[PDB]
Parts: C-alpha cells; structure tokens; sequence
C-alpha cells in the first residue's frame, strides 16, 4: 500500500504523493510537460487549469465554458493548446488566448 | 432612515409636489395650512380626498405641498391630485399592501382624476 | 445562352431565400 | 370556480419511448411531463393525473396491461394504475434509466442503468392482494450486475420470461438468466462495428438477432454467428429497430427519416419509406404485429403504420415552436392554435388529434380568431398578412395585407364578420379591411405607439385599441361619426378583453395591473394590482432573484368567462391567475408546469446546481454527442423570436394564451410544454344547493319507488347534485309525466336542467326522451329564457349544441334513406 | 454550508489583443525606444 510506501520513502517525494478533489466539471484529462514541471488538467465540462504542481503554483485556471476534448503543453510549459468543442485554441502561460486554430475542426486527439 | 414619499400632481400647467412623511396630521400647502390655500369656493375640492378617505387615515402623516404655475383652478386640481397620490403612495411603501388597494378603490370609485391626470389633446375630426 | 441566364437567376433566388430567412432570424422577426 | 386538470392537448409526442396496449387499441405516448393515452380504435384521448419533474425518459407496461411504470430523467420513477387512472407508487432509481423491459410473465422487470443491470420484482398492488393496501418500500430487487462496459441501450426479454438479453452501447449484447440454469453460462455476443441498438429473440430461442448502429444485423446460432448481413444506406446510421418474433419481422428506423421493414428468417425487404426529414427516435410494434409506431423526437411526429395495407392509420405532429394564440369554435368542440412554426392547426377537444393543419403562412402566426359563426377562421401573421380561412371547405376566402409591407401582430374581427381590424408594431396605425368587398376600408389614427391588443365588442359597435402610447381607445366606427375616446392609462397596454355583455372591458397593463372600465360612459370601475400574484420566478440566466425580476410580473393575456364573473389572466410566468369582477378577489391560481427541464418553474432554484463555472445546466455540452447533426451548432447569435437555429435547451415557462371554453366547465392555457385544458371537476366533490336533514339517496329513491312524486324527486335529486341520482330519477320518470313536471317545476333550477339534458342528449342513447325534455322546457319556460337571454345564454347554447349535433348527424341519413328508397321504389 | 462565492457579471474571455509587447512589431518598438531616449534626454538642438 502507499501508506507503506509514503512511510518507508523519503519526505520530499512523500510530499509528491498528493491528491486533488474536483467533482463538479467532468472527467479530468491530465498531461505533464516534458520536464515534469507543470501539468494541465483539462476537464470535459470545460475546466482547464495549468499548474506547477510541486510548489503549488497555479499558473492558470481558465473556465472556458463549453466542452473540452484534450489539453497539452507545447515546446515549453509556456504555451499550451486545448482541443475545444469545435476548434483548437492555444494559450499563453497566463491563460490568455493567443489564437484560435480554425483549420482543425473537432479535433479529438493531439500530439506534439 | 425616515419614512419619506415624494409625489407629484398636474393640471394644465400647475404642477405640485407633495412630500408625505411620518407625522401628526398636518397638511401645509406652500407653508400655509391646507384650510387656507385656494380661495374659499374651491376648498371643498381640496378636502374631497380627506373626507373620502377619512381623517383617521391621515392622523399619522404630514403632507407638504409646493404648487407652481397655472391659475387658481389648476392649482386646486394639482393639490388634490398630490394629496390623493401622496397617501396612496405612503400606504404603498410603509403600511400594508391591502390598505393601498382599498384607498385606490375609494378614490377611483369617486373620480379617477384624483390619481391619473388626463390632459386634453385635440380632435382633428375625420 | 438563356439557359445560363435562367440557371443563374434560379440559383440567385435560392440564395436570396436562404439568406433572407437568416436575416429575419437575426432580427428576431422584426422585418417587413 | 373549481378547476382541476383535464387533458394535456396539442402535443402528440415529446422525447421518450412509446408503447401500445396489449389490446393494440391504446397508444401510450409520452409528452414532456406526462403520458397521454389515446384510444385509437374509438378515438378518445386522456392524460394521466401525474406529472414528472423532468421529461419522460421511458414507459413500461405489465402484460396484463394494468400497471404503467414511467421514468423521468435521472431515474425518477413512477408506477400508476391505468384502468382506474390513479397514481400509485413513487420510486427513484439513482442512475439515469437508459433501458427498461417489463417481463412477459408480469413478474419481473429488468432496468438497464447507465451501466448497471438490475432486475426487480414487480410490486403487488392493492388491486392484486386480497385485504391489502400500499406497502412502504414495495420494489424489492432480485439481482443487479454491472459486468458490462458502457451504456445499455436496449433490453429484450424471452417469451417464457426466463432469459433476457441486453443491447449495449459499447459494442456487444449479453444473454442472461434470472436463476442459475445447469448448462448455461452467461455470455457475450461479439463484435459489431459501432454498437447495438437491439438484440431480439425469435420464437424458437436458438438463433439470436442483433442490430447495430452502423446498419448491420447479425444472426447468431449455437455460440458463433450463422450469418452477418448488412444493408446499404447512404448517409444515415441505424438508430432504432423492433422485432416481432411471432410474425418474424424487423423494422428499423434511421437518421434520415426513413424506415425499412424486413421479413427475417432470411434477410428479405418487405418495404421501406421515409416519414420525416429528421431522425427516427423510437419504434414500438404491436402485439398482433399489424401496427408499427414511430416517434421522431425533433419535431412532434408520432405515427402508426399498417405494414401490409401500406397506410398511415396515424400521422400526427405538435408545434415545434412557441404558440401565439388559441381560440374555440362557438360550438366549443375544437380549439385552434397558431404558432411560430408557421402553421395554424385545428385540434379536436375530444380524441386528442389535430383535425386540420393549415400551412399557407410563412414565418410565424401571431393571432387567431373566429366570428360569431364558427365557419370562418380569421388569422394574422408576421408574413404581413391576415388570412381568412373557410373552415367548411378547408381553404381561404381572402388574404388581406397592407399597402406598405407590414407584419401584423394583432387581429380582431367584427362579430358579424364583415369588418377586419389588424395592427402591427412596424406601423402604429390600425388597418381595417372589409370582408364582403375585399379592399381596405380604413386605416385609423390616434396612437403614439404600436397598438398591441385589438378587440371588437361582442355587440359589434365598438372597436377597442390598446397601445404602447400607454393608452386605450374606444373606436366608434359604424355610425356616421367614426369617433375616438381615449383611456389614459399608466403603462404600456398588454391586453384587452371584453365582458361577454359589452358593458365593461378589462385591460392588462405592463405594471402587472388589470383594470376595469365602463364602455358606455367611459370610466374606470375597478382594478387589480396583480404584480405579486404573477411571479413565476428565476429562470436560469437570472442573476437577479425570483421576486425581483420585472418581466414575469405582468399579464400577457386576459379573458372573461362566459358568465362574465371570473377573469383569466396570464403572462410570461408560471401562474395562471383567476380573478373575479364584482368583488375583485383572486379566486384561484394554477401552477402551469411542475417540469424541471423547463426553466421558469422553481422560484428559489437550488445551489447544488451552481458549479464554479456557473449553472451546470448552462454549460454548452453539445460537443458531448456522438452524432454530427447533434454536434453542429447552426444557431444564430442572439435571436429571441423564431430562428431555425434553436439550441433550445431549457425553454422557459410562459402561457402564450388562455381562453375559456364556450360551453362551461373548461379552460385553456397555450403554454410552452403543450396546450393544457382545465376542467371544473365534478365527479368526486360533493356540493349540494339548498339541502335539508332528511334528503338522502334513500329518500330520493324512496319517493321514486314507494310514493311516486316525480317533481319532489326531481328537485330533491337536483338538490343533492349527484349525477347517479339525477340519472336515476331522470331515467325513472315517464315521458307522459314530463309535461306535468315541467308544467309545474321551479324556475330557479331550470338552467341546471338544461345543461343536464343537453349532456344527456349529446351522450346518452335516449333521443326522443331528451328531446321531449327540451321540448317541454322551452315550451313552458319560453318567456323566461327569451326575457333573460344573457343570464342563460350559455345554457341555451349547450342545448343548441345538442339539438344540432342531432339535427345534422342522423337526419342527413334519414333524408337520404327516405328519398333513396322513394327512388328505388319508384324504379 | 456557507453562502457561496458570487460570480462576476460582464466576464469576457482573455484574448491576446492589440497593443501588447509580444504582438507588437520590433521596428515600432525601436521607434518607442527612440522616442523615449529623445524624450528623457531633453535637448533643443539648435546648430550654431
């Protein structure tokens, strides 16, 4: 059990065994960066959030309304892309919409 | 935090304000009391809302009326409209809602010109 | 040819029924 | 006075599974809240007493067709008693119910939840057990198993009710028991392409059929597959399928409105045709195998189809947009209603069907009216036109319009229907045409705003205009002085209604207040401030509270009753508001909708809904859909009145128009979720007239059988006001003694007797008896009826209804028979 | 339990918009640097 692992294993990573309770807005897609320093959790009812999970630094939590198919970071943890109900929008680190991608319609899966 | 009601009244050009607050029975029209305004032969038309509604409805309020414009007759109709709307409006906002509807019924069963002023346009006949 | 003129005219009437219906729907039926 | 809920009317179908009776002659059709049965071999409809909280998801029936289990969304269950139309058990499945199959042995039912398969014992009812009542928690559960992987679309039992079988949403079907068999292991029917919409048994339970969503239908034997066979279809996917195992036939309804019909021991097309432009939602199939029933869920579109005599026994549809007006014929037997769909259609009060649908307007029909006559249906629309329909020939006389293009929103025809008034929002003059000429007689002046309610007097001497110049107007046309007489009001006039004697008129104005005016000497006589009486509070997208929204606090439409005593009043709200005229008191108030997939129902809407995005019923989840035309949002941004786009989730609660029935005891609300009729319920509630201590049914029947005094027994049974006793003494006195009783009968029970013998003429098989009653009553009570003529004007017209549905229904036949036999006997 | 946190009213999506830094052109940005250096360095150039 992870009570046995969290006890028998060092305290800096015993910090890293955490949980996070978000009931109301759908099943939560998650994706890290490729250094592991940030994660998006997308929520299919709309709720998309970018965070630094170790230091608890919530870089963004955008609400976004309509449904969400997939979220993913780009080359850094500085831009991310989310596949919406109809288009795929990409966003800056502050969660500000830099641009809507119109040529990709009802994208269901993404890979960078 | 006082119980204050502002109310207007109209005729041809005479416009009258009346402020009705929580008082002790007085009605003063341009400073002078109500039984002194509007030369003698029309004070019955001043009193018409009072002795429709009964003075027991008025023994808890104070009505302060400023009247401007018009002639004597139009100032009388502006005053009595401001009286009637003043008490209906005070009983709208401060005492219960049933008593408003009862006062509107008494005034409307007498004459609707105590509440709604109907100014005359003209008739260009066909 | 008159077949081209009348084919163009019928396609333009189809376009105006579709577009004019969408305009009255945007105005929420406050048209003439 | 005392109005309960009669039939919902004007929608044949909404979302939901529909079902036949086991006799085959009753169709169980879900409307939004409720379930309407309509008797189909003898057309007569009825709605049940209950009303769910959400839209009906499903209905199941016991094989002895006496017990009906309905499901609203999120599993909110009911089961009611259909022979005695009473509501019996409440229940709640906790998941939403996506499949439901009641056992053919009347013993179990399997429900398929969002993945769960729970088989339940059916509760024994007080009609079943000997000295038994309602239990507390009557549903006991036999099994539950969640060994599936996705949703369960369909459930189909065996014939002997020992196996049942589940059509997935993943890809598969599964065959399951009720108790452990000795050579059976519960097993899985393998891969389709998309996911099975059905999986049906035969009679011989060896081959199992299974019908997917991508067209393919497989036959399995013992456990591999004996022959998979598809069928082509161009741009559509298979969305419903029903299989009659006795007659070996499979219907299959699709996404493009077409259904195919296939005899299947081997794949063999009987037939196919298209019924809608939209998808086919639900297929049920008769116990005989002769009638097929198809529900298309987007429009109304309920239809029943004879598959061998290829013919529509039923093809009915509601309104797919908001209604705008209803009226009644002066007979009182049919209500007509217009909508923003573009059609004006004519509904029969009995039998629950539309008898006509007129489609010659475009773009939404505002108003709708009759004359005195009931022959001609004058209607008005935003097309710009007032169409004057001929209702005996089902086609229009004359479509009037204005010289400059308008869009009329209000309409009033003279009672002697030779003068038309209409009025618009674009112009703010009022246009009057002449019917017996065809031209435009005048356009009339006076208003400083768009005239928003027009009404002629039932005398027909006075037109009355109510306009957004906060004013009303008496238009005295017909004499040599076409004069006006304004009524300076306080706010924007919403409505105008006449007292049926033309001496008094009521206006709704935008405050929420009604007021009452003399017409001869124009002078306000009375008035209601009804702002608090009408507040059906807190739609979603209200960040304001329920009692602060100005916008549900005004009456759109008002009517008087046929006596002239009570008013109906109703607005963009939840409460219909029934006032009086003499004492001005609110008599009664009705909650239109209990629904919760409507919007304006709950004032004090609960905070469990409000997620950290907003209301959870406001998140656009259209991308959570597996079909392309469901996913595509082809709406226009910011359209209030009719658009083809129509996302249309959570419509609000309005009444779009009330009107009283011309015969007594009924009531119409043109609301959003149908067309509700309320009726003065009289068969449960005891209500005497002037009654003493001795007067029992033993006393009425005592002076009926022991010492026969027919006048005292008749006034005695009236004086109880019990229908069984007045029927007993009515069919007890003889047709010689009728003229004795009526020749000496009290004058103040006469219109009760006229209404009773009118109902007995129209309903009981006693022609010359009841016509002798009417003959005696009008012969003796002639000067009284002619002298009063307004006090009794409804009683004389329910009688004239009865003696003209007798004069035209059987004496056309008597004339045609006597002159036909006169010819064939002349040779 | 507790009266919940009130939503705002006129909320719009955060879009990048005109007159930023990272959208704005580099030569326009050098024009802004020239105008600032010539605005701070207050010099009325009168050649002799």
């Amino acid at each position: 059990r992870q009570d046995e692992i969290v006890k028998e294993v060092a305290v800096e990573v015993a910090q890293k065994k955490f949980e996070l309770k978000l009931t109301e807005l759908g099943p939560y897609t998650c994706e890290y960066s490729r250094n592991g320093r940030d994660l998006i959790l997308a929520g299919r009812k709309g709720h998309v959030a970018t965070m630094d999970w170790r230091e608890g630094k919530l870089g963004c939590e955008l609400q976004l309304g309509e449904t969400v198919r997939d979220a993913r970071f780009l080359h850094n943890n500085q831009f991310f892309a989310v596949a919406q109900k109809k288009y795929v929008y990409i966003y800056d680190h502050n969660g500000v919409e830099i641009h809507c991608l119109r040529k990709h319609v009802e994208v269901s899966h993404m890979e960078f | 935090s006082v119980q204050a009601v502002q109310v207007f009244g109209k005729k041809k050009n005479a416009t009258a304000v009346a402020r009705c607050v929580q008082g002790k029975g007085l009605i003063k029209v341009n400073g002078k009391p109500l039984k002194l305004f509007a030369p003698e032969i029309l004070r019955a038309k001043l009193y018409e809302p009072i002795l429709i509604l009964g003075t027991d409805k008025f023994a808890d309020v104070d009505i302060r009326i400023r009247v401007a414009g018009g002639g004597h007759t139009s100032q009388v109709y502006a005053v009595r409209q401001a009286i009637a709307k003043s008490i209906v409006a005070y009983y709208a906002k401060y005492v219960d809602e049933h008593s408003k509807n009862l006062l509107k019924q008494e005034l409307i069963q007498f004459d609707r010109s105590l509440l709604v002023a109907d100014p005359r346009r003209c008739e260009p006949k066909k | 040819a008159d077949e081209k003129l009348r084919r163009d005219e019928e396609e333009i009437k189809r376009m105006w029924k579709e577009i004019s219906a969408k305009l009255d729907a945007l105005s929420s039926w406050h048209y003439k | 006075t005392n109005f309960k809920f009669s039939n919902l009317l004007g929608t044949v179908y909404c979302r939901g599974n529909l079902l036949f009776s086991p006799d085959g002659t009753h169709l169980f059709s879900p409307v939004g809240n409720r379930v309407t049965v309509f008797n189909l071999v003898e057309n007569k409809s009825y709605t049940f007493p209950f009303a769910h909280r959400k839209n009906i998801s499903r209905i199941g029936l016991t094989p002895q067709g006496n017990l009906l289990l309905s499901i609203d969304e999120d599993g909110q269950a009911i089961l009611t008693n259909v022979p005695r139309r009473v509501v019996l058990y409440h229940f709640s499945f906790k998941s939403p119910v996506t499949a439901l199959a009641f056992s053919p042995s009347g013993r179990h039912f399997v429900v398929g939840l969002k993945r769960k398969i729970e088989v339940w014992h059916v509760p024994s009812t007080p009609d079943t057990n000997e000295d038994g009542d309602l239990e507390f928690a009557p549903f006991v559960r036999h099994h539950t198993h969640m060994q599936h992987f996705d949703d369960v679309r369909h459930l189909e039992w065996s014939s002997d009710s020992r196996f049942f079988l589940s059509a997935s949403k993943d890809l598969t079907a599964r065959i399951w028991s009720l108790d452990t068999e000795e050579g059976f292991v519960p097993t899985v029917l393998s891969g389709h392409r998309q996911g099975v919409v059905g999986a049906y048994f035969s009679k011989d339970q060896e081959t199992i059929y299974t019908v997917s969503k991508d067209g393919a239908v497989f036959e399995w034997k013992y456990w591999r597959i004996v022959n998979k066979h598809f069928f082509m279809q161009n741009a559509a996917t298979l969305r419903c399928a029903a299989y009659h195992a006795e007659s070996n036939l499979l219907v299959a309804g699709f996404s493009n409105g077409i259904f195919g019909l296939y005899e299947m021991p081997d794949f063999n097309l009987i037939h196919t045709l298209s019924i809608s432009q939209n998808e086919i939602d639900f297929v049920t199939i008769n116990k005989s195998g002769e009638w097929l029933a198809f529900g298309a869920s987007k429009l109304g579109q309920l239809l029943v189809w004879e598959w061998q005599s290829e013919s529509y026994i039923l093809k009915q549809q509601g309104h797919f947009d908001a209604m705008n007006s209803l009226v009644y014929s002066p007979d009182g037997q049919r209500i007509v209603t217009a909508a923003d769909d573009g059609k004006i259609k004519v509904w029969d009060v009995e039998s629950g069907f539309c008898i006509v649908t007129f489609t010659e307007h475009t773009s939404g029909v505002t108003a709708c009216e009759f004359a005195k006559k009931g022959s001609v249906l004058f209607t008005a629309s935003l097309d710009g036109s007032v169409r004057a329909w001929d209702l005996i020939r089902y086609r229009n006389f004359r479509t009037f319009t204005a010289p400059e293009r308008l869009s009329f929103t209000c309409m009033a025809v003279d009672p002697s229907g030779e003068v038309i008034a209409a009025g618009s929002i674009d112009s703010f003059d009022i246009h009057i045409w002449s019917v017996q000429t065809g031209q435009l007689l005048d356009r009339l002046s006076g208003h400083e705003g768009p005239v928003s309610s027009l009404a002629f007097a039932p005398d027909g001497s006075v037109l009355v205009s109510g306009s957004w110049d906060r004013t009303a107007r008496i238009w005295s046309i017909f004499s040599r002085t076409q004069t006006s007489e304004p009524l300076q009001l306080q706010s924007d006039v919403l409505d105008v209604a006449f007292r049926p004697d033309s001496k008094q008129i009521a206006i709704s104005t935008l405050d929420g207040q009604l007021t009452f005016w003399s017409v001869s000497e124009a002078q306000q006589v009375s008035g209601v401030d009804g702002r608090r009486d009408v507040s059906g509070g807190r739609r979603i997208t209200d960040r304001r509270t329920a009692a602060n929204v100005a916008g549900t606090k005004n009456f759109n439409t008002i009517r008087y009753s046929m006596d002239g005593t009570c008013l109906l009043a109703g607005g963009n709200s939840k409460y219909i508001c029934l006032y009086s005229t003499t004492t001005m008191v609110l008599l009664k108030k009705f909650t239109v909708s209990v629904n919760l997939s409507l919007s304006g129902t709950q004032e004090f809407l609960n905070s469990k809904l409000m997620t950290e995005a907003g209301p959870v019923g406001l998140l656009d989840d259209q991308g959570e859909a597996s079909d392309l035309e469901d996913r595509i949002d082809r709406s226009l941004p910011g359209s209030k009145r009719g658009d083809p786009g129509a996302r249309k989730k959570f419509p609000e609660v309005r009444v779009s128009g009330v009107a009283f029935s011309p015969t007594g005891n009924s009531f119409c609300a043109a609301s959003t979720e149908g067309l509700l009729v309320y009726s003065l319920d009289n068969t449960v509630q005891f209500d005497p007239f002037d009654l003493n201590m001795e007067i029992t049914p033993a006393s009425t029947l005592a002076v009926l059988e022991k010492e026969k005094d027919y006048l005292k027994a008749l006034v005695m049974a009236f004086r109880l006001n019990e229908a069984g006793l007045i029927t007993r003494v009515y069919q007890a006195i003889p047709y010689t003694d009728i003229g004795l009783v009526v020749e000496q009968f009290p004058t103040v029970y006469v219109p009760r007797l006229l209404r009773f013998v009118a109902a007995q003429t129209e309903q009981s098989p006693h022609m010359e008896f009841c016509l002798l009653w009417i003959r005696a009553l009008i012969d003796k009570h002639g000067p009284w009826l002619a002298a009063n003529r307004g006090k009794v004007d409804v009683e004389l017209r329910v009688v004239a209804r009865a003696v003209a549905k007798m004069r035209d229904e059987i004496r056309r036949l008597a004339d045609e028979n006597v002159y036909m036999v006169d010819y064939l006997l002349n040779q | 339990g507790v009266a919940k946190r009130t939503r705002k009213f006129a909320t719009v999506k955060r879009i990048i918009g005109k007159q930023d830094e990272r959208r704005k052109a580099e030569a326009v940005k050098k024009a802004e640097e020239e105008k600032r250096k010539k605005e701070k360095q207050a010099i009325r150039e009168v050649p002799q």
